[PDB]
């Protein structure tokens, strides 16, 4: 009577069964038949992929930074001095992820200029420091992909072509010099020089091609770097395309292209908008948001909603560095936005310390104060055990806050005051 | 043998279970091992659906069932009994769930009778219970609370206190209290082809935009909205659908991501992309 007693109850209840909720602290937990209890306290997979985020030591150093001022009421994050420089420390120089973080450092962050100066020229000179950062990087990066080919080119002339590549004149001014090609040598040294030679140059080119039965195809080339207008010109290294890394092509430009009649970021803009660069590409899309100078924001969500190379947490370290630095203006809100999953990311991880100090920098202080004290309640036993953990109540938690939860806490723990 | 709902404690401490076997279990979860404390039976017929109270009352915990009663289990000093008992519906009662902890410590149960009680506690030992009649066409199942929303003198604010609710009908009715003491619905959602299994009202991370998930026979999630505050406009979307049956909903606390248990024994977890679009971030199990 059982068996069919119980049948009869699940057909009406028209019962099949799985259950699922969140835990409190964002957790998941259904139904395991193997575990004792017949729940399993799921551990919610951390989206989060970071080492150094758990190491508790990265949280406190990052505080010092930051000058927190009271909200209102509760805090708000004042002055900070985060720097994309700073997270290199803490990751491997061969790691891809080291190389967006410290690109995105020479670019976006401040340059400093020990030497006194005059004053205006200091931008001038600041320009040049971080221009050439910026360009030595880049052949970092294509330096192999160079040396390879130059290794295989089988011609005096190429590798001459090769080594500007390299953003190496000398060299290549030496293999001139060696390979007879004397007069080409002399030219050579023009570049890295700004200088109007550009126009006799083009001026060359185009008598050239407007009879010359016979130039040499990479003599050309050389030419077409002197120009100063490489890809942008008539008798384009555009089909170089195809051959060299997109990098590797945007150094050119960046070394040859005009350095002193257009800024860093317009000349990047102007070499970007004759290529098309993969969507994907993480450190291209940095160069974007660089370039996009006057719509980054704009350039941003469509960077968002298009691929994921920008990971949680360095769209917000991003947005927070610029915001702070007043290197770029960006919307409250969608720093915000951009704050409040990275916040709950953190979360999720299990590491409330963070996830908290993280909330601070959150614009909105009704958002804030909602997320701050639903969390210091909730997680108050966690918060309390260390001195870095100590620190961090020590941010700016309101007093009564802080033991507020504690007083709950007690209720629950059945011993009061 | 099989389980139904168990769902952790605040401060994440216990974690309460049920079972068709009549016998509500209270196990506690200190460092990630299980270890039982209690098992509280009282039920006629297999509990359905348990929820535990807020803290700030001590320590209570309800457990809903077929036996058309629920109980509420206090504790005093590991003296678990029941301080209180509630039998007002006629029909099994599928689900119950606590309202956010500032309107007081007031408990939501829908039964399969089609209707739905409100126990509201006073000073002592003492519930009140107003209840509302052929809420759902022929039966409850699901009961959610809407978060907690706060509206120059010395008052604690009167909130909207509204709290969704899917049934057999497959209609979501939301509610809300009167001014005058007694809940109406205040609007229906007709977006379901079969019996509305759960609705969960996912939590407001202080951001306005209120959002609502429901699951039903027919094997599709949709997750409704609210563009504003103050505009009836519920406007469902299809988080997806599968050729099973989705049995249960529930919202984590901060990202807002679906753990959507149903259809193959799976259950899905999904997060709505910076598209719009929801998608699925992982297989459990």
């Amino acid at each position: 009577g059982e068996q069919l007693n119980g049948s009869h109850e699940l057909e009406n209840h028209q019962i099949a069964d799985s259950m699922e909720f969140g835990f409190l602290p964002n957790p998941v937990a259904v139904k395991p038949l193997e575990s004792p209890f017949k729940v399993h306290l799921e551990k919610l997979s951390l989206r989060q992929r970071e080492d150094m985020k758990l190491y508790q030591t990265p949280l406190e150093l990052k505080l010092k930074h930051s000058t927190v001022h009271v909200d209102e009421l509760c805090p708000l994050i004042v002055p900070n001095v985060a720097v994309i420089h700073d997270y290199a420390d803490w990751a491997q120089i061969v790691k891809h992820w080291s190389l967006t973080w410290t690109l995105c450092e020479a670019l976006w962050g401040h340059l400093k200029e020990l030497d006194s100066q005059l004053n205006e020229p200091r931008e001038y000179i600041q320009i040049l420091e971080r221009r050439r950062a910026f360009s030595r990087w880049l052949s970092c990066t294509a330096t192999p992909q160079i040396e390879e080919e130059v290794s295989l080119k089988n011609s005096p002339v190429e590798a001459v072509f090769s080594y500007l590549t390299g953003k190496r004149i000398s060299e290549a001014c030496s293999l001139a010099q060696q390979s007879g090609d004397h007069r080409l040598a002399l030219l050579l040294s023009q570049f890295v020089g700004s200088q109007s030679v550009r126009e006799l140059l083009t001026m060359q080119l185009v008598d050239w091609h407007q009879l010359q039965a016979f130039i040499q195809d990479e003599r050309l080339r050389i030419f077409a770097l002197l120009a100063g207008k490489p890809v942008q010109l008539s008798e384009k290294q555009i089909n170089v395309c195809s051959q060299l890394d997109w990098k590797r092509s945007l150094a050119i430009h960046l070394w040859y292209l005009l350095p002193p009649t257009a800024s860093i970021s317009r000349a990047l803009s102007m070499y970007e908008e004759a290529f098309q660069n993969p969507l994907r590409d993480v450190c291209f899309h940095l160069l974007k948001l660089y370039s996009d100078r006057h719509d980054l924001n704009q350039l941003l969500e469509p960077r968002s909603i298009t691929a994921d190379p920008l990971d949680y947490r360095l769209s917000w370290h991003l947005w927070e560095v610029l915001r702070a630095l007043n290197y770029t203006h960006l919307s409250a809100q969608c720093e915000g936005v951009l704050q409040a999953s990275y916040a709950g990311q953190l979360e999720s991880e299990g590491l409330w310390e963070w996830a908290i100090f993280v909330l601070l920098h959150i614009d909105n202080s009704g958002i804030r104060e909602k997320a701050v004290r639903e969390l210091l309640t909730r997680h108050c036993q966690l918060l309390e055990t260390p001195k870095e953990t100590f620190l961090t109540q020590k941010l700016r938690v309101p007093a009564k806050w802080i033991h507020e939860a504690k007083a709950v806490r007690a209720h629950m723990e059945s011993d009061k005051h | 043998d099989m389980i139904h709902d168990a769902q952790m404690d605040y401060y994440g401490t216990r974690l309460a279970t049920c079972s068709s076997d009549r016998s509500v279990k209270i196990f506690d979860v200190r460092n990630g091992g299980q270890i039982l404390i209690a098992d509280l039976r009282g039920h006629e017929g297999p509990v359905w659906q348990v929820a535990w109270a807020h803290p700030m009352y001590g320590n209570i915990l309800a457990s809903c069932s077929y036996d058309r009663k629920v109980i509420i289990w206090r504790e005093e000093n590991g003296t678990w009994e029941k301080s209180h008992e509630h039998a007002g519906h006629d029909s099994s009662v599928n689900s119950v769930c606590w309202a956010p902890h500032d309107y007081g410590l007031i408990l939501a149960c829908g039964s399969s009778d089609g209707a739905i009680s409100l126990l509201t506690y006073t000073g002592e030992g003492q519930w009140e219970v107003k209840k509302i009649n052929n809420a759902h066409t022929i039966g409850c199942n699901a009961v959610s609370w809407a978060p907690a929303v706060v509206p120059p003198s010395g008052q604690k604010p009167n909130y909207i206190k509204r709290f969704a609710s899917g049934g057999c009908d497959n209609l979501i009715k939301l509610w809300k209290e009167e001014e005058d003491g007694q809940w109406k619905e205040e609007q229906k959602l007709e977006a379901h082809s079969d019996w509305v299994r759960d609705v969960a009202w996912a939590p407001s991370i202080g951001l306005p935009t209120s959002t609502i998930a429901s699951c039903s026979q027919d094997g599709r999630v949709f997750i409704w909205t609210c563009d504003d505050a103050s505009s009836n406009t519920w406007s469902p979307k299809l988080l997806h659908k599968f050729n099973d049956v989705v049995w249960h909903v529930s919202w984590s606390i901060t990202a807002n991501i679906l753990a959507v248990s149903g259809g193959d024994n799976k259950v899905t977890l999904w997060k709505e992309s910076v598209d719009g679009q929801w998608v699925c971030i992982s297989d459990v199990n």
